[PDB]
């Protein structure tokens, strides 16, 4: 019964920045990144089937 | 007003003086070491920091030992060998303690041991404290 | 007197207690 | 994000299975125990809680061990002899830990030692975690 067995969390959207150390008047360098995470909730809200 | 601090910040033995014990850091999102002396030292004692992967034949048991690699900071340099180590100086008095931790997690288990086992290593104790849980 | 608080295990189930399903009912 | 948790919440060994170490708590304003089992137990193991006063010969060394008194809560009844005790149940697995703390301080030193010393006593470890520095 998801929405209680597992949660998903996001912190900020993707951001893009120009890098002054590698950039010139003849070139460009871009940096990007993002953050997020996730953690299990209730262990009794799910089941798994397997061969045996 | 006392508190049951042992619920939120459990602590585990790591080096009692004659043996090293793997400590499972999987269930917690932070940790750190604490060094204490019980008798006067004669020379600097270096310590090695390891990490263990899950054993192949049984997930309940830790695997072999692997050294922790170094992670240089912004304004700094890497170690000569590239691995992580800690050194307890000579000036440490019997009534003081020292604390330090690594910047990265790596495997799920952790460990620590002296580089050499002699009369000096038996005089030190190591304990691991961990922050809030995740389960 | 002290009341000890304890957690199930360090792992949720270090050896997961997998169980067979109920056997088929009947013919 | 990894922190030097040892700076704020240091931990010290109190019973490594063969010896008991007095732990000074004067410089901190909270503390709690943490019990771990390294092998399956065969019977209940009770623990005794003591406390020490500063020695007359040296104010930085503990005196003889005194026994912590009981303090009933608003619900429940006092102990038979009115002295604190700790009992670890047989159900404890090798992969779990317990935590408990005393409601009051009494002296500046504390300690814990099993009622009986036997093969089942060596299967346990006890650690003390401090939570606040007043200096």
């Amino acid at each position: 019964a998801w929405k209680t067995a597992y949660y998903a969390v996001e912190k900020r959207p993707m951001f893009f920045e120009q890098y002054e150390g590698g950039s010139s008047a003849w070139c460009v360098k871009y940096q990007f990144g993002a953050e997020d995470g996730g953690f299990v909730g209730c262990c009794e809200h799910g089941r798994v089937l397997r061969i045996g | 007003m006392n508190f049951n601090v042992g619920v939120d910040f459990p602590s585990f033995i790591a080096w009692d003086g004659t043996t090293s014990f793997p400590v499972k850091i999987d269930g917690f999102n932070q940790f750190g070491f604490t060094f204490k002396v019980i008798e006067e030292l004669t020379a600097d004692v270096p310590f090695n920091i390891f990490y263990h992967e899950a054993s192949e034949a049984d997930p309940c048991v830790p695997g072999p030992a692997i050294r922790v690699p170094d992670v240089p900071f912004c304004d700094g340099v890497a170690t000569a060998d590239g691995l992580a180590t800690v050194v307890i100086p000579e000036a440490v008095a019997v009534d003081s303690f020292c604390a330090g931790s690594v910047p990265c997690f790596n495997g799920p288990w952790i460990s620590i041991a002296p580089v050499t086992v002699n009369a000096d290593s038996a005089k030190v104790q190591v304990t691991v404290t961990m922050k809030g849980a995740t389960r | 007197m002290v009341s000890l608080d304890c957690r199930n295990t360090c792992a949720p189930a270090p050896a997961s207690r997998l169980v067979q399903p109920p056997c088929f009912v009947c013919r």
